[PDB]
Order: structure tokens, then C-alpha cells, then sequence
């Protein structure tokens, strides 16, 4: 096992199209963007339920208002 | 200038007459109970807010 890895890093050192990493295939990069992405829809729709109260509006109306 | 700056009360008549209180009453609640003009009093929101 000892020489087969030694062997993997020395064949990978005489290779070109060696991997960067001694990482397997990362798969947990769309969650993270769908989990980023999330909390940001969820901030920004727990904000208008707070800055949209409405209590009531006055507008401006011909003949009645003005 | 005021129709410049201003809503007309045509505009105002309209839709408080023939649109708003035809839904409901004491709360005025909700809105599917409406024909496909809601898009029209939707637009004249985007006129009126954007006027005044």
C-alpha cells in the first residue's frame, strides 16, 4: 500500500493532466448556492413584512382635497 | 398643472364607484373576487403613486 501511493504521487509528478488536488469529486457547491440564495430571498421578503404596515395614505384629489 | 401633478377625480370616481367597494364592505378583505380589470386598477396604481 506504502509503495502504491508513493508510486500514484511519482507517476502523478510525471504527468501532466494530474489532478490539482487529492480531493475527491466536491459535490456541496450547489447547495451552498442554493442555501446562499435562499436566505437572501428570505431576508429580503422578512423585510416588506415590516416596512410595508400601511397604516393608511392621504392623496391629493381634484375638487375634494385641493 | 394640478392634472400634471395631481389625480383627476374621474380617475378617482372610476374605480372607488365601479371597482373598490364592489368587492366588499366593512374591510374591503380581498381581491379574486374581481374580473380581469384588477391588472387595469394595478396600472393606475403605477400612474397615480407615479404622478404623485
Amino acid at each position: 500500500k506504502l509503495k502504491l501511493d508513493a508510486y500514484h504521487l511519482l507517476e502523478a509528478s510525471q504527468s501532466e493532466t494530474a489532478a490539482k488536488s487529492a480531493l475527491s469529486d466536491l459535490n456541496w457547491f450547489s447547495d451552498l448556492a442554493d442555501i446562499y440564495s435562499g436566505q437572501q430571498t428570505m431576508a429580503e421578503m422578512d423585510v416588506a413584512l415590516k416596512a410595508q404596515g400601511e397604516q393608511k395614505l392621504s392623496y391629493p384629489i381634484q375638487g375634494k382635497n385641493i | 398643472f394640478l392634472d400634471t401633478f395631481t389625480v383627476k377625480a374621474t380617475e378617482a370616481q372610476e374605480i372607488k364607484t365601479i371597482v373598490d367597494k364592489c368587492h366588499k364592505g366593512n374591510t374591503f378583505d380581498f381581491h379574486a373576487l374581481s374580473d380581469e380589470e384588477l391588472r387595469r386598477l394595478e396600472q393606475l396604481y403605477s400612474t397615480v403613486n407615479n404622478r404623485v
